[PDB]
């Protein structure tokens, strides 16, 4: 199936996504360390595949893009 | 035996240099008791300093405002050096309004009567539009010592500055001759202090030689 | 294949620390082993230290 970026991710608690937003995409200026969940992503295997801040990195976010493909329909924070 | 040391003058050359001097001192005392106190007075006085910031529509430091001179990051690095004296409390929150063209320094920063601003001339940043207006909340600690903001363990937007919370800019001392009654011996020292005006120079000898006493208190009964 | 890209930056500041490596421009390459206290640097008469 089609891979989903949500907030909607298994098997971690709600304090571990509240950096990510409504649509699984970290906040600009959120101040992240390693092992923190970037964008919130999904496979139908649904397994956790959501990018996560590498180990050791503990850095801020300044910048999202988001590039979408003509027909795909661009989520709340695009 | 031993002749005791006393204050017998505080020469303030500036605001923010002074020079404090002991006298009498016996051989040998007038350089111990220097290093001693310039470790102590470098390493362990209690200030004020900068901890958190909170300027509104700012997300982060690596970013511009708008009709602002200087970057966040650069705001926050003036605010690092701003030089504040706070009575009574280990913990205060000042408010920076400024709207118009100008330079926006510590004088613009909202009176307090338990803060001091030694320095009401450091400059925060420049605003260069007319309509563009800043305003922040700045926290100011307590401590003493190097405390980085990395190892420091809150909503976005609030910026945490590394605390140098040391109010000691630069410590010297001088052991010379003293003109006693009838000892011809003795020493006195001369302790040459720079600070960012914010600790009173008596107070930061009496303090390190506190700070002395109590840590010999461990060898004065060795067991 | 791609459904969408989302890029992320993430900006970290380095402070200096035993382990790096400086220079100046004449070859004279080291690493620093060592934060000396301010304390206890080497200074002179006028108690600046280096």
């Amino acid at each position: 199936g089609p891979e989903e970026i949500t907030a909607d991710i298994p098997n971690v608690g709600e304090a571990a996504l509240s950096k990510l937003d409504e649509s699984g995409i970290v906040y600009i200026g959120a101040e992240v360390t390693g092992g923190d969940i970037l964008v919130g992503k999904v496979t139908p295997k649904v397994k956790d595949s959501s990018l996560r801040v590498p180990n050791g990195v503990s850095g801020t976010v300044i910048d999202v893009q988001v590039f979408t493909r003509d027909g795909v329909e661009k989520d709340k924070r695009a | 035996e031993f002749l005791k040391p006393r204050l017998v003058d505080i020469e303030q050359v500036s605001s923010t240099h002074a020079k404090v001097t002991l006298e009498p001192l016996e051989r040998g005392f007038g350089h111990t008791l220097g290093n001693a106190l310039r470790r102590i007075l470098l390493s362990s006085m209690p200030g004020c300093a900068v901890t958190e910031v909170e300027i509104d529509g700012v997300l982060h430091e690596y970013s511009t405002k708008e009709g602002v001179q200087e970057d966040i990051l650069e705001i926050l690095l003036n605010l690092k050096g701003l030089a504040v004296r706070v009575q009574g409390k280990d913990e205060v929150i000042l408010t920076l309004n400024k709207s118009g063209i100008g330079p926006v320094t510590a004088a613009d920063i909202t009176h307090d009567g338990d803060v001091e601003i030694v320095k009401p001339q450091h400059v925060i940043c420049h605003l260069t539009d007319e309509n563009a207006s800043i305003s922040m909340r700045i926290k100011v600690q307590r401590g003493r010592g190097y405390v980085p903001a990395s190892t420091r363990i809150r909503p976005i937007g609030r910026l945490l500055v590394d605390a140098c919370y040391s109010p000691v800019e630069r410590i010297a001392y001088n052991v010379e001759a003293a003109r006693v009654e009838q000892r011809t011996d003795l020493d006195k020292l001369v302790i040459e202090m720079e600070t960012n005006g914010t600790i009173d120079p008596e107070e930061a000898i009496r303090r390190a030689a506190t700070i002395l006493a109590e840590q010999l208190e461990a060898f004065v009964d060795l067991r | 294949g791609v459904l969408k890209i989302v890029k992320v930056y993430l900006a970290v500041k380095r402070r200096i620390q035993p382990g790096d490596k400086m220079a100046g421009r004449h070859g004279n390459k080291g690493v620093i082993s060592k934060i000396n206290p301010i304390e206890d640097m080497p200074y002179d008469e006028n108690g600046t230290p280096v």
